[PDB]
This record gives structure tokens, C-alpha cells and sequence, in this order.
């Protein structure tokens, strides 16, 4: 049954850098890709970044480019994110998702939130 | 550059009734589009995938269809706990993008 | 001989392709379109002897080995799309993978006017001859990389057919039920 | 912040075999050694077995030995007890805990206990 | 073939007072003995490894001597949480092994 | 030696390029797009030992001759552009101008896949030697003719990087404060 | 020459030694004793080039290469006491490990009347030459496998003298402080 | 052949072994202890072809001649253990005894390093060929004289395995139902 914990969050000053985790259970994490989407104070979803299986092609959102940066442990079925360079546009409470492309077809769908762990840039 | 929009910005039902919640895209996005339902300070709640399937644990009086730029979420007899605000988000094509969101919002005089 | 037949570089299932269809149509054909990365995995093909068509009836009317397994690729590309792919294109079943596949058989094709490329693949398995079982005897790879570049140009996609071959052994053995025929 | 969280024992027929698990955090996993030790009601403690590290070496009790083996995932960073051939006598409370050698001795102690698992072989 | 053992089975002290536990072994283990403390329905807690340095988050009333196969567990002014059983185990042979364990109940009339 | 640094056929400023800012890196490129008409000038390039960045360090380095000055270039057209200059490409320091510059060291190319030519000149000056000073060794200038050809097409802009070389001689002479370095 | 005195086969820290304090004295002595299981690490042990004693001047009278590493090993045994182990005992600086050390450069020993083995360990570096500094040239590592086997017998220890030798290539290079010397 | 496989010198019930059950085990194992006296009987082997279980089959499989019989011991001896025996070791069904069987066919070990022996038994039948039957083809006897002597020593007991084998004729004759088999 999956179970997705995340820590990691906290307070920093902007042009700070945190590293996020979020470690996963009950589902075999090595294979399944996996994403970070987070959710802003007065705003929606956004998908960050998501990461394939053996830490392979990782691809991210262009907001997030070059700060933020996505690792799997896979021996300990963890992810990770390490933000660079924030910015207040960056506070948010960030959640780990886990997605799966189903049978043979090339959508992910996401079936597995985590709780949230709260990033205020400030 | 793929861009999901929701209709109605919030959807005023009274208690009961139906709703439905449509999301269109910028570009066609065959059947890979999902919903998603949200309380809040709870995380997002899966309800449907492949634009129609109803994931584990999720009523009947939820349904989902259409295809291409064009989608619609069905709730039959809208219930207390169907108090939410709901997210559609295509898989069609990277990057993976949401819908602004619908908030669904109890009516009463 | 028998072998021309199977051997006389034939064209492949591969995979049931994603179909138009086409796919049965196809067969030979993995899709060539552009893309949003390069890198990205677009197909994974397994092969035997069973299994497409034309490997099939020549798998059931016999059992064993003499072989090899060449498949080669050509192009149906325009001035105006071109393309690149690496396959990789895969003995007998392993990694399943990437690099692993890269570090296999090998071919690096440009796509331009060659319209055919060699990437074979050998049995490289601990006896010389597999019987006609299940489960597989094992996975052949590509991976589009780099679409097709281009042109105002040619309608986007662009597609390959894969062709199939074995050495050098020409001959197997052991006759048994030829998969066509009457009763 | 060393937390030991452990999973997977039940009740269990006598010729059962089950499979605890017990994940850790907070301390690099793969340096540490790592036993298991059970309690019986109306009894004291008994070290069951460890494992070494790259999960390399590993010694048991005799009254474990052919019945029980140890594995760690180090990727997940997990650890496993596959108890085969339960006896009542195997009825017990199973903790997981990290020992550690200090500088650079030969003794290993425990700084850290997970929360306890129980095993009914009846 | 290593056995520790714990002198006092169950050890009644008086609030306030101090109290002694005794755990050698049957052969000589150096200064690799560890002393843990343990209430009921919980895990175990390390207070002395080392034969005598006392771990994070032990109080000083806590302290540990001895060497070889005799050593001892002083509790100076037990106060009520010290209400517990406690348990000595050495690491200075394979196979690791605890010893019985002393049982330190209050004492009153 | 120090000559197939200064020699080894470098890229040019040559001038300060009407930049995108382009311009810096360009440098080698003037513009290359289509035409009200073809004969009309479009550049003007100033040559100096001294100007033009990888000619400074080594022009101070030094303050003599020898040398002969190549200046070659390449095109980064498409299929689909294409293009054509003539350039002078002036030794020194003339007439400043059209046919008086034809009338210099001559080069014609037809970038298509030749993607390099040779128009080289020479110090055509009394001493054989030159010192670095101020006012100018000489102008380079080139002219466009005929623009692109085409297609659909590329976009419409070509450019061209021009190359720099000297021999005949290779070897200088007289040692100077070298642009670079420390204090 | 300076090398027979560094070269002619010397004995070893290597490490600190849990003395007796017979582990100065020791030094060149990992201990052999029985064992609850043969396989376990009793050993790892730091080389330089600095450290360890005998090492440590000549190290300090040079900063380059030239050499190569040699460990023999003698063994204390009796009738009664034997033991085997194996070394290494490893260059330069890497795995830390078992099997990673055994894939290294080997010897195996008999421990009986032979009293004397060759392990060498060659500085497989980039550079030919590695300066004095202080992290760590690399580690030796020792294993003792199986004890001692036996009689009635022999108290009950057994102890082992590391040798240290380097060739090919006796000669240094640059003379530097040498650590023993006067003021 | 068959003959490697009766043949190549295998070991031996020989008897029911007073076990351990070493005896299985043993099976080549008489016992050597040390001893009273030394002359004092301790073995009395039963030889046939039947019995014994790798002579079972075989002589099932066939029930002619030809061959030889040799055995030949092994011991287990340490430093500290030593021994002697002789043994007969018996053709074919004489006198069962002391002298007689020392008159036989005549070995004497030492029981040292040497680890091996070789006691060969001849068939001296009237005929080439015994059939297989029941009462006896003949006895083999052994006996152990002087024990052990020694150290400290080793537990105190040590033991011999038997070995057997038969040339010269390795060939036998009509073969029979083998003891191993199906149905």
C-alpha cells in the first residue's frame, strides 16, 4: 500500500538551497517514474519535475530549470530534490507523486500523493 | 506548450443535484487526461484516468469521458463529502500539465 | 533451401505497432517522428522464433539451431525528413535496457540515401539451438534517438522497416509441424 | 535522528515461515551493522542475528540457524528476517536494532531499537 | 560459548537511595560490556557501552565500572523513572549475548 | 611556433559587426540577407595589426614583418540559402571602393557546399616591414553581390565568418610587450 | 644506495599495532590468533609513503617516484602453530575491501616452512610520481582467513613481520628535508 | 568400461562396521585403537561379489570371470597417530586364520606419509569363473597388530579405508540383471 513520506521543507532566505525527501512503500519503486508537484499559496498545481525509473531522462518544468535538480536513491527507495536558487515564487507546499504508464501506452498517471512538506522562501 | 482549461471556475450545485466540470486542451490529448479532486490541506485524490476509468475506491456517481481537446467530469448525486475543488492533468505529452481548477461549491439560498 | 525463404532478408512483425492499423501493415516499421528529446524510448520488440509471422511457421516446422539473426533496417525517409535512430538491436535476452543494449551487437545509421543498414543479431546462448518454447527467446531494442530533420517538409513522420536475416548457419534441424497446412 | 520502523510479523501456524522487515533512518545505514533480537514473554533477550555492513557476514543463534536468514536492502535501506520453520519457541517480540564499533575496536553497541513486531507461532 | 549473569534477580530499593547491579561473565570480555534499561511494553535504552560512558540523554546518577568478566551498574539517587529491569550484554566474542536481566522494583512497606 | 597561433587561419573581428550583439560572435560574419539590389554595399572592414583581437596580442608582441595576410572565408548557408559576394578582400590601404578593389587580389566563390575560399592579401607597402601605430595598415572591403537563392526557405539570413592567415612568411620579428600577461 | 637502505627488504609500521606494546615493536606483526570464523577482517592497513617510520625519512628526503612496492611476508609459526592468511595487500587507494582487494595484485601463502612470501604492490597512479602530502598514498589490507592449526600446542598466537621493498625502479627523485637531521 | 567403474580403485563395504553408524559411513574403516596386545584379532571380512554394495551391482550385471581383486588401505592417520597393521588381505575362502593368511598373498605397511597400500587378492578358483551365489566366494581378513603410537595426541583412535579394485583381466562375462534399474 503505498506510503509516501516527505521532510525535509523549512524556512529559508532566498538565494538558499534546500533538499527535499520523500521516501515510498508498498509498490515497486524502482519501477514506476516518479514526479514532485507543488502548490502555492492562491494557486494550483504545478508539476515540477519527474524522474524515470533508473534515475534516467529526468525532465522538469521551465520555471524550475536549472535550480532545481531530481535524484532517486533507488537502494532505498527514495527521492530527492535539491532547490537552488530560490525565489519566493518557489513557496510552496511541495508533494512526492507517484505516477504509472499503465500497459503499453505513454500517459502517466499519478496514483499515489504524499502529505506535503511546506518550502517558504522568505 | 500543452495548456488544460476548466470551464467553470467554480460551479455553484445544490446538494443532491449533478454537476459536471469540463476541461478542454490547447492541442489533442487523446484519451490521456486524468481528474483529480482536493479538499483542504489534503493532498490531490485520483478519481479518474485514461479519461474514463474509475480508479480503486472511487463511487460510481463519478464518471468521466470525451477525448481529444475536450473532457467532462459527471457527478450524478452530488454529496456531502463531493465538496471539493477538482484538477484535470493530461499525460499526453511532456511536460505533464493541470487545469487551473474548479471549485465546486455547496449552493444554498 | 528452406532458408532463403526465411532468410531471404525478410521484414518483420515485429511488435502489434501502434497501429493505424498500419502496424500489421507495417510491420517492419517502428514510427520516426520528432521529437520532444531525443533520447526518449520509443520501442522494445521481442523477438521469436514463435512469435511474426514469418519466423513462426519456419520456427514450428523445426526445433533447433543452425543460425543467426540479422535484421536489417531501411528508410522511408525524403529529402525533407531525414532521421536517426541507433537499434540495438538484441541478442538474446538480456539487460533489457539502454547501454546495456548499446554495449550489444551494434550499428550506427545516418538515414539518408543508405536506405539499409545491418544490425544482427546472434544467438548467443549457452547451447546451440533453443527449442520452440513460451516464454522468449528474447528482446530486440531501438531507440529512435536523434527525429528526422528537415524541410516546410514531408508529413511529419517518418517510418522504418526492419528486415530480418540469419547466417550464418543457414540450416537448422529437426523437422516438425509446419505451421501451414492441411487437413 | 536514528528511526527504526518495523513491519510484517502476524499470527503464524506452526511449519510457517514469515518475512519481518525493519527500515531506518537518519544515519548512514550501510556503515552500520545490524541484528535482530527477540523477546519472549516470560523471558529476557536473546540476540537472534546480524548482518555486516555490505551485508556481508552474518552469524546467528543456534537455536536460529537453518530456520532464519538476514538480508539487507542497502538501496532502501531495509532490513530482513525470513523465518522459515516456526516453532512455538520462535513466539516472541522481534526488535530490530544498530550496533555500532566506536573508533576502532571490536565491540558493537546498540544505539538504537525500532519499536517491536510480534510473532504468534501458534 | 560467552555467558553473562546478573547477581541481584530483583533488586528492592528505597525512593532516593542508591542501587548496585552485579553482571559478570564466564570468561573475560575486556571493557565490552553495555548496560540497557527496560521498561515494560518498550523497547530497550542504552545507558552504559564501553563498560562506563554513559550515552546521549543519560544522567549522571547513571555510571559504569569493571573490567573482565565483573561489572557493575550504580544508580545513585533512583528516582521514579528509574523503575525498570535492566540488562548488561557483551560484544567481545561473537556470538553477541544479554544477561538475564536484574529487576529494580520500589520498595516500600 | 607563435605563427600557427596567429597563423593557424583564424576568424576575424574584423569590424564591430551591427550586432544582434551577433557581432562579437560573429565575429568572422558579415550579414548575408536578401537584397533591394545586389551590387549595393553593404562593408567597409578596417584591417589592423593592432585592432581585431587575436591580430592584437601578437601584433604588440611584435612590430615588424613577415607575413602575407589570407584572409578565407565560409558560409553557413542552407539547401535553401544560398548567396554569393565577391570581396576584395584590399591589401592595403587604398583606394577604399569598388572596382579599385576589384581591381586588388581577387577571389570569386559560389557558396554552395564549397563552404571556404581564399582571398589573401598581401602587404603590397614600400617597407617590408610596417610598425604598430595608429592611423590604419589598410582596409578590407567586401560586397555582397547577389543574395540568397532559394526555397521556402531558411531563415532568410546567411552570414559568413572570414578566415585570416599569413605566409609567406611566417616568422616575424622584433619582440614587444605581449598583449597578455601580468604584472 | 639510498634504495638498499629503504629497498633491502625492510619491516614495517604499518599501522599502530593493539600492543601489547608489542605492536612498536611489532611492528612489521598483524596478530594470528584462532579464530570464531576465518573469514573475518581483522586488518587494514594504511600505507605511506610518510608514515610509518622507516618510510617516513626517505619519504621526506624525496617528493618524487621512482618504484614499486613490495610486501613479503615471514611467519612465526611453530610445528604446532601454523595459520594462512592471504594479502592484499593493495595499491593504491582504492576499493577498501575484500574481493576488490583480492581482485588486486595476490599472493597466496602456505604458512609452514616456506617463512617468507612476496606480496608487491606497485603504485598504480597517474602519475608517475605522487608528491608527499597528506591524505593518503593508499591502503594495504590483510585478511588472515583460516587460523592456525595444530598440536597441544603453541600459545595459541601466532604473528606475522610485513617486508617492504619497491624496484623496478630503485632511484628517486628531488631531495627534500631529510627527516633526520640536526640544527 | 564397466571395469573403471568397479574398477578404478574404489572403496570398500567391507563388513558391518561396528558403527558408529560410522560403519556406513566407513564403510572401507576397520578401527585402530591402540590396543592390549597387539596381536589380538580385531577383523574378519566376508569377500562377495553379491554383498558390498558397489560389488552388487557389477556382480548382478554379470555372473562370470574376469579378474583380480585388489585392495588396497588407506589410513587416517595424524603426526600423532600412527599404527600398523598387516592384512591378509584373503584369497578366496581358505583357511580363515592367523598363519594361514599371512601365508596368503602378503603385504606390510608402514602407516606413515606413505597413505596407501596396495593388498591385492587373487580369485584361486579352480574355475576362471565363481557364478553369483550364496554361501561365499571367501573370506578377507585383517589384523591390526601394533596400534598407534604417538604424541599427546589425536583421538587416540584412528581408521583405514579399504580400497579395491581387480585387473589383471579387467573383462567379465555375461551380463544379468542389473542390481539398478527400472520398471
Amino acid at each position: 500500500e503505498v506510503q509516501l513520506l516527505d521532510s525535509g521543507g523549512g524556512l529559508v532566505q532566498p538565494g538558499g538551497s534546500l533538499r527535499l525527501s520523500c521516501a515510498a512503500s508498498g509498490f515497486p519503486f524502482s519501477d514506476y517514474a516518479m514526479s514532485w508537484i507543488r502548490q502555492a499559496p492562491g494557486k494550483g498545481l504545478e508539476w515540477v519535475s519527474p524522474i524515470s525509473g533508473s534515475g534516467g531522462r529526468a525532465y522538469y518544468a521551465d520555471s524550475v530549470k536549472g535550480r532545481f535538480t531530481i535524484s532517486r536513491d533507488n537502494s532505498e527507495g527514495t527521492v530527492y530534490l535539491q532547490m537552488n536558487s530560490l525565489s519566493p515564487d518557489d513557496t510552496a507546499l511541495y508533494y512526492c507523486a507517484k505516477d504509472g504508464s499503465g500497459s503499453h501506452y505513454n500517459n502517466n498517471y499519478f496514483d499515489s500523493w504524499g502529505q506535503g512538506t511546506l518550502v517558504t522562501v522568505s | 506548450e500543452i495548456v488544460m482549461t476548466q470551464s467553470p471556475a467554480t460551479l455553484s450545485v445544490s446538494p443532491g443535484e449533478r454537476a459536471t466540470l469540463s476541461c478542454r486542451a490547447s492541442q489533442y490529448v487523446h484519451s490521456t487526461l486524468a481528474w483529480y479532486q482536493q479538499k483542504p490541506g489534503q493532498a490531490p485524490r485520483l478519481l479518474i484516468y485514461y479519461a474514463s476509468t474509475r480508479a480503486t475506491g472511487i463511487p460510481d456517481r463519478f464518471s468521466g469521458s470525451g477525448s481529444g481537446t475536450e473532457f467532462t467530469l459527471t457527478i450524478s448525486s452530488l454529496q456531502s463529502e463531493d465538496f471539493a475543488v477538482y484538477y484535470c492533468q493530461q499525460y499526453n505529452n511532456w511536460p505533464y500539465t493541470f487545469g487551473q481548477g474548479t471549485k465546486l461549491e455547496i449552493e444554498r439560498t | 533451401d528452406l532458408v532463403k525463404i526465411a532468410q531471404l532478408f525478410s521484414v518483420m512483425a515485429d511488435s502489434t505497432t501502434p497501429s493505424e492499423n498500419h502496424g500489421v501493415d507495417a510491420k517492419g516499421y517502428f514510427k520516426w517522428s520528432a521529437t520532444t528529446a531525443p533520447q526518449s524510448i520509443v520501442h522494445r520488440n521481442i523477438v521469436y522464433l514463435r512469435l511474426f509471422p514469418n519466423l513462426n511457421v519456419f520456427v514450428n516446422s523445426y526445433s533447433y539451431f543452425r543460425g543467426s539473426l540479422v535484421l536489417r533496417l531501411s528508410v522511408y525517409a525524403s529529402t525533407f525528413n531525414r532521421g536517426r535512430l541507433r537499434m540495438g538491436f538484441f541478442p538474446n535476452a538480456t539487460t533489457d535496457s539502454t547501454s546495456t543494449l548499446d554495449n550489444a551487437i551494434y550499428t550506427i545509421c545516418d538515414i539518408g540515401s543508405d536506405n539499409s543498414f545491418e544490425i544482427t543479431i546472434p544467438y548467443s546462448f549457452s547451447t546451440w539451438m533453443r527449442k520452440t518454447n513460451g516464454h522468449p527467446i528474447g528482446l530486440f531494442q531501438i531507440e529512435v534517438l536523434n527525429r528526422l530533420t528537415y524541410n516546410s517538409s514531408s508529413p511529419s513522420e517518418v517510418y522504418c522497416i526492419v528486415q530480418g536475416k540469419m547466417g550464418q548457419d543457414a540450416r537448422f534441424f529437426c523437422p516438425t509441424g509446419s505451421v501451414v497446412t492441411f487437413q
